[PDB]
């Protein structure tokens, strides 16, 4: 069966630059190559057929090329709706089968994250829990530290993050963490505090609130 | 018009099967073929098999272990994948697509997550997100909605019925004992709101509800 | 009698053409390294086949494959030998006359 060998599977570009994906096939496959973009979350699209055959919809900004066992994806200036994982698939012989993918990173300027806390709601209180929710939202770079303080003492137990992937609205990263009590724990303190620490400041991003 | 249209997911106990459907429409001819294909999390596309349709004839990846069956009704332009004896390796969303013989796959369905767990189904609670009191606001307001307490994936949302979606973030659930839990953010001008309304819909396929929490200023 | 035969017989051989193309893909699907599986070479492949031209760029590695192979070999051969025995037929009576 022929092998598609993506490689590298991650490419990171510089807004507007044109970039390439690379697709190599164990032996030559004439230009029976065709390519899909898969964003997160999304299903796959197909993009160029045929190595080099423009589908109707797709931006005339990507093209395709090669013959054989070497075959190449460009995208000529590259956008944020870009970001999002390719593959390229081959069907010279059975069985089709599918490269391993190559996922688009686009280097933006940096952005500190924009830092919103959430105090447990009423209905959520009705049911004897509390969830004290902290957003910090499209920064750049990715990597980014939430510390918790309740009271002013930092607090670690019962918190979960979850991050997104790179965004293919404006390139940037977005992070939730949750802080999880029960009504009676959350109900025995005063403030609540989430404090970001990110590459545009030397000081933390801090928000707070007050159960009273 | 969705050319192929899956269900969004299926639960099922380790050892027991389940039977996935993808309904085609638009253009149907005597060389078309409907594929399946798996993808795990966080991983890429597999080849499982394909079923031509005019004939009733499949054919499945060999190199890995069968665990699908596919057939096709054709008054009902449905093709079938019956999965059996799964166990968590079976875990993942499995797409279906339309072929017309040439090679390549033109359109391909939302694909159906399935989720192979002896735990039991449970739709989500939604809860609002709005400032507190003391928050003070710029050009812009950020709202959310918590979603938590669900299983198994996926919640799919959605702001103002879908006509809000710019400004969106849907954070990945995170998993805590047989539950997940996710929230979703939404930044609109301050100044619409609340005078333009902000609702998140909030859509659970394994437990077939859909709701809707309205996010208003906290009393 | 003949031109009929003959005509039928390039009409029939269309027909098995695109037959031929159709049960071609049909049968190689599922043969690990076949390449007579999509249909738009699959329909060149059945007529550099019932040409007898036969340039090796694609054939059928599978015993269904193959009989189809045959079959299209045998229409094509067969449109050729009654075109033949046709336009001997006319040229026979033209020349009687001459
Ligand atoms: C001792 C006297 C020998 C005389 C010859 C006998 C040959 C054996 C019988 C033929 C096929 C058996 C199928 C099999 O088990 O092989 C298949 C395995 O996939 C593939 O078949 C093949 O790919 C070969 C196809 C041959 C087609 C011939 C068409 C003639 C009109
Ligand atoms: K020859
Ligand atoms: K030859
Ligand atoms: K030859």
């Amino acid at each position: 069966d022929i092998l598609l060998t993506q490689s590298p599977a991650i490419l990171s570009v510089s807004p507007g630059e044109r970039v390439s994906f690379s697709c190599r096939a164990s032996q030559s496959i004439g230009t029976d190559i065709h390519w899909y973009q898969q964003r997160t979350n999304g299903s796959p699209r197909l993009l160029i057929k045929y190595a080099s055959e423009s589908i109707s919809g797709i931006p005339s900004r990507f093209s395709g090329s090669g013959s054989g066992t070497d075959f190449t994806l460009s995208i000529n200036s590259v956008e944020s709706e870009d970001i999002a994982n390719y593959y390229c698939q081959q069907s010279n012989r059975w069985p089709f089968t599918f490269g391993s993918g190559t996922k688009l990173e686009i280097k933006r300027a940096d952005a500190a994250p924009t830092v919103s806390i959430f105090p447990p709601s009423s209905e959520q209180l009705t049911s004897g829990g509390a969830s004290v929710v902290c957003f910090l939202n499209n920064f750049y770079p990715k990597d980014i530290n939430v510390k918790w303080k309740i009271d002013g003492s930092e607090r670690q137990n019962g918190v979960l993050n979850s991050w997104t992937d790179q965004d293919s609205k404006d390139s940037t990263y977005s992070m939730s963490s949750t802080l999880t009590l029960t009504k009676d724990e959350y109900e025995r303190h005063n403030s609540y505090t989430c404090e970001a620490t990110h590459k545009t400041s030397t000081s933390p991003i801090v928000k707070s609130f007050n159960r009273n | 018009q969705v050319q192929l249209q899956q269900p969004g997911a299926e639960l099922v106990k380790p050892g027991a099967s389940v039977k996935l459907s993808c309904k085609a429409s638009g253009y149907t001819f005597t060389s078309d073929w409907i594929h399946w294909v798996k993808q795990r999390p966080g991983h890429g596309l597999e080849w499982i098999g394909e079923i031509i349709p005019s004939y009733g004839r499949a054919n499945y990846n060999e190199k890995i272990q069968k665990k699908a069956t596919l057939t096709a009704d054709k008054s009902s332009s449905t093709a079938f994948m019956q999965l059996s004896s799964l166990t968590s390796e079976d875990s993942a969303v499995y797409y279906c697509a339309r072929e017309r013989g040439d090679g390549y796959f033109a359109v391909w369905g939302a694909g159906t997550t399935v989720t192979v767990s002896s735990a039991k189904t449970t739709p989500p609670s939604v809860y609002p997100l709005a400032p507190g009191s003391a928050a003070q606001t710029n050009s812009m307001v950020t709202l959310g909605c918590l979603v938590k307490g669900y299983f198994p994936e996926p919640v799919t949302v959605t702001w103002n019925s879908g006509s809000l979606s710019s400004g969106v973030h849907t954070f990945p659930a995170v998993l805590q004992s047989d539950l997940y839990t996710l929230s979703s953010s939404v930044t609109v001008p301050s100044s619409s709101w609340p005078s333009e309304t902000v609702t998140c819909n909030v859509a659970h396929p394994a437990s077939s509800t859909k709701v809707d929490k309205k996010i208003v200023p906290r009393d | 009698l003949h031109w009929r035969a003959a005509g039928a017989a390039t009409v029939l051989l269309v027909i098995v053409l695109l037959a031929g193309s159709y049960l071609a893909v049909l049968a190689e699907r599922g043969a690990p390294g076949a390449q007579l599986i999509t249909y738009p070479r699959a329909l060149w492949w059945a007529c550099e086949t019932a040409t007898t031209v036969x340039y090796g760029d694609l054939y059928p590695v599978t015993l269904w494959g193959r009989l189809v192979a045959v079959v299209v070999m045998v229409a094509g051969i067969t449109s050729f030998g009654l075109v033949t025995a046709a336009l001997a037929t006319w040229f026979v009576g033209r020349e009687q006359e001459r």
